[PDB]
């Protein structure tokens, strides 16, 4: 039983990742800009 | 129970997996977005002025190989050198350290005798008629003085009597130059020698070896390097001695000897700073006074531009290096990201 | 269900709250480097011991100083150096995390987990080279430490603070005595009470990664993860990491007992960890001495297990029991880094292979192992049913010659060889079975009071079980008033006595005889 | 940007490098020998930097008629072998030439030997019992399917013969792929097992790597690394279950303590090198199976003039799950296969995984052979007539059961003529149990010598003039 | 005039002085950890002029957290010990810090710890016997007064109780003191041994010096010179008989084994230092009497792999008077002190020292004591029927002899509240040879348990 | 290949070689010998051994 839900639980896992990779694509650019100024030191919203 | 932990461990791994992967997109965003950034020379010049405020906020603070007999023995010789100097005319000067050049390649040619003078012994007396005997009128006065000098104290190890006579040599080249009033262009254009070098291996190779002929040696750098126009007549003149008495040391590690001891001569500092870009002579004349500040004694920067640095500048003083560098920043950045 | 939500959020609580500011940076350059040692010019304020980073996030901790540079022990990826490289000095000396977040987890030397767990949240750090307690502010070892195998605890007891060395050649079941004692922590455990639990530590030095799993799923078979850290430095770690592992064990215990708990930490084991030392001791030119170990050998084992301490009440009377491992070759006792720790340890148990290929497991040797706080460490109960256990071993094995002449024996020696016989029955253990103190009265009480006279030896073991199981199921009283009063009252001693009496009249031998009378 | 050879001394190459150019540690250098007897590329491994621009390297190939100031080139990575199911059926040296086809696999993907180990929360316990069919291995040293299993023994006490016999028993009939790594041995042997792999046509599935006892201490050292690299590509990668042999592991070792004098190490205890434990360690953490990916390693480690207590063997003994220890006593014995049965020893022998019977047997085996061997210096002087007859008894079975601990092998043949046996493991059981309870105590004990089950014990019993 | 640390490899430290200012070989320097973790004060021992201003010291504690250049300060003489009465009581390390209350003792007179031996016109050229009292070591292995005995035993058989019996017939019979020397001693029990003679209210009369293991090898090696220090100030300045217990020296052979490995010395035999008979003797000429005064030193000797030809125990036994064996065999049947007397020996149990009467009388018990350990397996296994009548009679004068040996000790009125007794010489060697003519085999062999002298003996039999 | 140990002790005996056929073995063994002579010594080595 703990096999077989590992690996139910292993492929749902998989799907929600995939998911959330998806999703998550949208605010990297924020909060890389965010990350680009703070080491330059100038608050830059480029 | 150990399967339920199981599933939040994994489902807690691929949390994780996650969050390395965005900060890992996140950090090379970053570098284009400040990559992009520094395109505008004015960026450059914006970045070295806020690291230069953080330099003038950051609060201030506090040759080592000779061992003790060699080192009290060289700092008795460099004081007798000061005694002697004390108004010594440039000519004398010039003759001066081409008599003490000879005298110590006469040193390394004569090992016998160079072991013989290098023993240490309590008495001085029948070293200093052993001396006057070899050399008493060959040589001027203040020569034979400063080698009767050299030859009186104690010297750890052989090899360390004949740098001494070495030291003396450039000595007296450079209080040349100190009344020629010109020890900013020998400065100069000894650091110009020594990168150059430091670049350029196969020429620092070829002109450290000491099997080769002396004069030869000395000929490759005048025809190659040193005999250029455009070149300070005093600091050509030391390079050329200091390689004519190489006794194994790296020509591009001697020539920053040189330089180093140049600017000590003045009794500052040398701070070797990597730039993004030239800096402008508001912006040099900030850095050397933060930098002595920091320091205390003045400081001499000798600016030496890369493009990997992005910005900021790094300076490195003695042993200890103040780094900012916005590469360094990136790296900080690539690293310490979960 | 994992959420975006959490991912953006530590992201930018990381970007938005980086800061790097320059600070001043005392730095040196590797000037050479090879088979995990890199010597690096500069750095003129480093401490001895001190922690440098190389590149690519690489650390040494240097340990040769002299003029022209420093000498490193490389912690790891040793193939990253290079000649050039520029080292950082950190200003501080090795010192890993400590805290209650490290118990169930596998860490290696640097306090790093390794099991991919995620992070361990530290609460605060120690100093792998604090000083010891010193002398006046420890207190006598008198709390037993039960290890539930019952040749040790009633032949050489450990107490609390107690160094006890576990001594013998490979294969002799020394990591399995180690394994049951922190596998017979888990009562003590689950009991709550501060002043009983016992936190355990498994410093595993030198081993192949898949035997720490294996021990690792030992405890957690057992319930023993709950309250046990391992650190790890596999046979593939870097020599730094095997010569620290025993020294980060040690620390996250002191922080454990200088808070007033009690800890079980095991060395398994410091003839590698010496052997690593000797490596690296080797590769920085200090001289050699017998068998090529260095002039320190013995003062590292030593202030390393002098660590091991009862605190006194003044401190929180914390404690720390040290069980270190040694592997002997041919059961050379005498070799110098078996002398030194046997020197250094309170008592030893001397495991040996012809004990444990006649079936006597645990293999301990009762002639020669000792524990040298004694009965300060058993409780009364144990300490008077123990009384005689060691002077009718000792006179069996005397007459063991005699096994086929007992009838030319007069009446004494042929009781004491059966009665001896009978006890090394006795002591025998499967292993990965702990036996709780009361259990391990109870079978000590029949075996010393004449009760297994009656019965064959072959059948020893089974009736002690089986005795051992009955009283459980229909007479926990005796097993309850020896736990609470940790002594045998004569009423619970007659009652035991016709319990037995019973059971016997019950019990089968295994040749069909009976055992009662 | 290349270097230029400054000192030599045997196989250790001096090699001056100008500024900035240094090649990084354990990178492969070229350097060319013009002398028309000896003329080669010599390839290099960089092994220390010694400042100055220097580096100290190991030469994979002898340096005869090296010169100094030679050209030295970098290659700028480790030395690099062939990858994929290409290298089954081929025999290849440490450095990845194709020995018996040349510029075989050039094509192929190249990994670089040096590795670090598996992650250890990849790691998982192997507890899966592998047949082979000996007596004395079915029992009282059960093998470990994905485990690691060691052959100990002094020279000549029958290593190889039963790394062949475990060859014949195992790899035969394996689904997956094998790897043979010749480590430091006879050539003879190498090209014996080369034809040996054609004619029984498990060639088309074994990847073969040879590095031999007359190569340099350099190739000794790499040969190991580039067999196991071949042996990891074919766990990670193809995802296949994977046979490992290694024929002699020792040697290994033995070149690494070779090479380090001249490395300007200082000697460790017993002439070895200061870092042999880490190096060992090193090499064995490679060698292993991780989660959901087996490796069955078996590895013949020989023990230097029969002392297990030398730090080679005994570093070694750590790295194993199973361990046949053979004894020069039971070979002088004639006893074959020469396994001492009281020294050697498995981690999956325990009730748990083979069940009580088969746990209970091997424990009265060898409990009836250390009583034997107890017994065996008074039987020397007084005699076995002055035995208690329950000790007679006893060394009665005790030499019956040590007869029949003794096997005929299919690899042994060659040395008796008599043809091999595979027995078992239930029957193995039932017959020690009958041995260890006296049931054959009537047959003389040459009837338990070199055969296989029950049936050749009563057929060699009736040939000898008893009846089982 | 400070020097500054320029080299560091572990426990060695090299430093530089100026020109003029090298310290003396055995000079204590002192270096300053400033690290807030690890922050101490270093003692340095100078070990080696290395030259050119250069020597090379061995650091008393860890030297983890030092920096390259720190100011060593020279202190102008070797390790100082505090010595006078007002050491005794209190537990020192082997610099003289006081560890049961630090800063104490810091302003008494204080002794560098390396002395020569007394001249040798000094030197007493006829050996006496130190009448402790006790009836097994004064008949059988009698102590040589200002001599060195060495003492054997495992765990639980008396060995504790033994040295606390001696450091209060030396404080009593002798008005004497005791210094303590733990070489190697292991920490709980150096705290079990201060805590063990604070309830015996035998502290007062001892000073303990305590080298611990877990320090580096420098301070182990020192530990027993400092001990032997103060004693030797009880002897010359106080006018005492000093008893100075040393355990173990095989731990102070070891520590310099260790020591001379670290400065790069080529080992001797068996890896020992070149110089173990040089340091052992230096150590153990010390202990001698002098001016009528006396140091009685009992050492705990180890013997590595049993093996008397060992170089470290052959060395040891150069300079022991007396061996006394503590058997747990002995112990068992309740005799205490647990002597085992026929393992023990003394060198001085001559007829030209202790006397013909004494001698007889001693070789007498000696061989009843023999006759019946030899008939003691045909006892275990044949039973005592089995023997003659006249190896019966053997055998019950043995037992009465064998339990006469035990005596009711000063240390064991903690345990019991029979205090202790002391038996003249004379009255010994009458008893003991009464005994051996068998005029007391009538009485029951209670009668022979924990008591003194003839009259402890009628006493207690008119008891039963 | 194999090794042939001479011992002093057989060579005292009269056993001439003083081959100790115990630990003396050839790695090549039958495929070294004709088929006679393999055939009439296939186990003379174990045999003399036991
Ligand atoms: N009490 C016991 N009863 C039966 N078998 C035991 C017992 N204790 C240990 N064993 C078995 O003995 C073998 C050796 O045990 P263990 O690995 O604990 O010994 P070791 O001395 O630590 O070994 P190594 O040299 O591998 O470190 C294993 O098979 C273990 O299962
Ligand atoms: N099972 C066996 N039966 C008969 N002879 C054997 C057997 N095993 C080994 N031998 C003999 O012992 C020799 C040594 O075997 P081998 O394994 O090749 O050497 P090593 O043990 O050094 O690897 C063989 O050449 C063979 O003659
Ligand atoms: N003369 C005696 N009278 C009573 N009890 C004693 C006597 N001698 C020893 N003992 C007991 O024996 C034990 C011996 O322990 P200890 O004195 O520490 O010596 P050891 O270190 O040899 O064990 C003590 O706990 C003590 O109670
Ligand atoms: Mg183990
Ligand atoms: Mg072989």
């Amino acid at each position: 039983e703990v096999a077989q839900t590992l690996t139910q639980a292993d492929q749902q896992l998989s799907a929600q990742g995939d998911q959330v990779r998806s999703g998550l694509e949208s605010s990297v650019d924020g909060l890389s800009a965010k990350l680009a100024s703070r080491i330059l030191g100038v608050d830059v919203n480029s | 129970a150990q399967g339920a932990q199981q599933i939040q461990l994994m489902r807690q791994q691929l949390i994780r997996q996650l969050r390395t992967g965005l900060g890992a997109e996140a950090v090379n965003k970053a570098a284009e977005i400040v990559r992009a950034h520094v395109a505008d020379p004015q960026a450059q010049s914006a970045t070295v002025d806020r690291f230069l405020s953080e330099l003038e906020q950051m609060a201030p603070s506090s040759t080592s190989r000779l061992r003790a007999a060699s080192r009290q023995s060289l700092a008795a010789l460099v004081e007798k050198f000061d005694s002697v100097a004390g108004g010594l005319d440039a000519d004398g000067l010039t003759n001066l350290a081409d008599e003490l050049a000879s005298v110590a390649k006469l040193l390394l040619s004569e090992t016998a005798l160079n072991k013989h003078l290098a023993e240490p012994t309590d008495d001085s007396a029948p070293k200093v008629r052993l001396l006057e005997r070899l050399l008493s009128d060959k040589v001027s006065a203040t020569t034979l003085d400063l080698l009767r000098t050299a030859v009186s104290n104690r010297w750890s190890t052989e090899s360390n009597l004949i740098d001494a006579v070495e030291h003396t040599a450039r000595l007296a080249l450079l209080k040349r130059a100190e009344i020629a009033g010109e020890v900013d262009e020998v400065e100069e254009q000894l650091f110009r020698f020594g990168r150059v070098l430091d670049a350029e291996p196969r020429l620092s190779a070829l002109l450290s070896d000491y099997t080769t002929p002396a004069e030869g040696r000395v000929a490759l750098l005048d025809k190659a390097l040193t005999g250029r126009p455009g070149v300070n007549q005093t600091a050509a003149a030391l390079l050329s001695q200091t390689v004519g008495l190489l006794r194994g040391e790296r020509a591009d590690e001697a020539v920053i000897d040189l330089a180093e001891l140049a600017v000590s001569r003045r009794g500052e500092v040398v701070a070797h700073v990597s730039a993004a870009a030239e800096l402008s002579d508001a912006q040099r004349t900030r850095l050397t006074e933060v930098l002595s500040r920091i320091y205390g004694r003045p400081v001499s920067v000798q600016l030496h531009v890369d493009p990997e640095l992005l910005g900021g500048l790094s300076i490195t003083v003695g042993d200890e290096v103040i780094d900012g560098s916005i590469a360094s920043r990136l790296a900080a950045a690539q690293t310490g990201l979960p | 269900t994992i959420s975006a939500a959490d991912i953006e959020g530590a992201i930018e609580d990381y970007v938005s709250s980086f800061s790097a500011d320059t600070e001043r940076e005392e730095i040196g350059t590797v000037i050479d480097a090879g088979d995990g040692i890199a010597h690096v010019e500069g750095l003129p304020s480093v401490m001895t011991q001190e922690l440098l980073e190389f590149p690519g996030g690489v650390l040494g901790v240097a340990l040769n100083l002299d003029e022209h540079s420093v000498g490193a022990v490389i912690l790891g990826e040793f193939e990253k150096i290079e000649e050039g490289q520029q080292v950082k000095r950190t200003g501080e000396v090795l010192s890993v995390p400590v805290g209650d977040a490290f118990l169930g987890r596998v860490v290696n030397p640097l306090g790093q987990p390794i099991d991919g767990q995620g992070d361990i949240a530290a609460e605060t750090r120690r100093a792998l080279e604090l000083q010891a307690p010193s002398v006046v502010q420890r207190q006598s070892v008198s709390e037993p430490l039960q290890t539930g195998i019952k040749a040790i605890d009633a032949m050489t007891p450990i107490g609390r603070g107690q160094r006890q060395l576990i001594i013998g050649d490979r294969k002799t079941g020394k990591t399995a005595v180690c394994v049951d004692t922190i596998l017979n922590q888990r009562e003590a455990w689950l009991t709550g009470d501060p002043k009983q639990q016992v936190r355990c530590v498994y410093v595993a030095i030198g081993q192949k990664g898949t035997t720490i799993a294996s021990v690792k799923r030992a405890l957690e078979e057992g319930g023993a993860m709950e309250y046990t850290t391992i650190v790890a430095a596999p046979a593939s770690d870097a020599a730094g990491f095997k010569w620290l592992a025993p020294y980060t064990g040690s620390a996250i215990g002191q922080h454990w007992m200088y808070n007033g708990k009690h800890v079980l930490i095991v060395f398994d084991d410091l003839s590698k960890q010496a052997d690593a030392y000797r490596a690296i001791s080797l590769l920085l030119r200090r001289p050699p001495g017998r068998e090529a170990f260095p002039g320190d050998v013995f003062y590292l084992h030593s202030r390393l297990l002098e660590r091991c301490a009862k605190l006194s009440d003044e401190l929180g009377g914390g404690s720390m029991t040290g069980l270190p491992i040694i592997e002997t070759k041919a059961n050379d006792i005498s070799a110098f880094i078996p002398t030194n720790v046997i020197s250094i340890t309170d008592g030893q148990c001397f495991l040996e292979s012809d004990l444990f290929n006649q079936g006597v497991r645990p293999a301990i040797n009762v002639g020669v192992s000792v524990s040298r706080v004694g009965g300060a460490a058993q409780i009364k109960a144990m300490k008077e049913v123990a009384g005689s256990l060691r002077l009718d071993l000792s006179q069996y094995r005397e007459l063991e010659a005699f096994a086929a002449f007992a009838s030319d024996l007069d009446a004494a020696s042929k009781a004491q060889l059966d009665r001896g016989a009978r006890l090394v029955e006795l002591l025998k253990q499967p292993q990965y079975s702990p036996l709780a103190v009361e259990e391990q009265v109870v079978a000590i009480f029949l075996g010393t009071q004449g009760h297994l006279d009656s019965v064959p030896v072959e059948d020893v073991q089974r009736f002690e079980s089986e005795l051992l199981e009955h009283v459980k199921a229909s007479h926990s009283d005796i097993f309850d008033g020896i736990r609470e009063t940790k002594k045998l009252s004569e009423e619970a001693e007659e009652k035991l006595v016709s319990v037995i009496n019973e059971f016997k009249k019950g019990f089968q031998a295994s040749d069909g005889s009976s055992v009662v009378v | 940007t290349a270097g230029r050879v400054v000192r030599i001394t045997g196989p250790v190459v001096d090699v001056e490098f100008p500024r900035g150019s240094v090649p990084e540690l354990f990178n492969a250098l070229h350097a060319e020998i013009t002398f028309g007897a000896l003329a080669k590329t010599l390839t290099l491994e960089v092994a220390q930097h010694l400042g100055d621009s220097l580096v100290r390297c190991i030469s994979m190939q002898p340096t005869d008629g090296l010169v100094r100031g030679v050209e030295v080139t970098d290659t700028g990575a480790s030395i690099s072998v062939p990858v994929g199911d290409g290298v089954k059926g081929h025999v290849f040296n440490a450095l990845g030439d194709c020995l018996d086809d040349p510029g075989y696999g050039k094509d192929f993907e190249h990994w670089s030997i040096h590795r670090k180990p598996p992650a250890f929360s990849d790691l998982e316990p192997r507890t899966e019992m592998l047949e082979t069919g000996l007596k004395v291995v079915d029992l009282l040293t059960p093998y470990v399917r994905g485990g690691k299993i060691a052959l100990f023994g002094g020279a000549g006490v029958g290593k190889t013969v039963l790394i062949q016999e475990m060859i014949n028993r195992i790899a035969r009939n394996f689904g997956g792929t094998s790897v043979f790594a010749g480590v430091g041995e006879r050539t003879r042997e190498g090209n014996d097992l080369w034809v040996e792999l054609a004619d029984a046509n498990v060639l088309k599935d074994t990847a073969l790597v040879f590095g031999q006892m007359d190569e340099p201490p350099g190739t000794r050292m790499r040969v190991a690394l580039s067999a196991l690299t071949m042996a990891e590509f074919f766990r990670d990668e193809q995802g296949q279950d994977v046979l490992l042999f290694i024929d002699n592991i020792f040697r290994f070792t033995q070149a690494g303590s070779e090479v380090s004098t001249l490395l300007g190490r200082m000697p460790s205890a017993v002439g070895y090198q200061p870092t042999l434990a880490d190096e060992m360690g090193e090499l064995q953490e490679r060698i292993t199976s991780t989660r959901g990916r087996s490796i069955t390693s078996m590895q013949a480690v020989y023990v230097p003039a029969d002392d297990y207590t030398d730090p080679a063997p005994a570093t070694t003994f750590a790295h194993l799950d199973a361990t046949t220890e053979l004894s020069r006593a039971v070979f002088s014995k004639g006893i074959f296969p020469a396994v001492d049965p009281l020294a050697s020893s498995s981690t999956i022998l325990d009730p748990a995984i083979v069940g009580d019977e088969h746990y209970r047997v091997a424990q009265e085996v060898i409990r009836i052979l250390q009583r034997y061997k107890d017994l065996q210096d008074i039987i020397a002087i007084l005699g076995i007539d002055e035995l208690s007859e329950e000790d007679k008894q006893l060394v009665n079975r005790a030499r019956r059961i040590e007869r029949f601990l003794s096997q005929n092998m299919m690899a042994a043949e060659q040395f008796t003529g008599q043809p091999g046996s595979t027995v078992p493991l239930k029957e193995t059981i039932e017959a020690f149990d009958k041995l260890t309870k006296g049931e054959f105590d009537h047959l003389p004990e040459q009837a338990f010598f070199l055969i296989g089950g029950l049936d050749d014990l009563a057929k060699k019993a009736e040939s000898l003039g008893a009846k089982l």
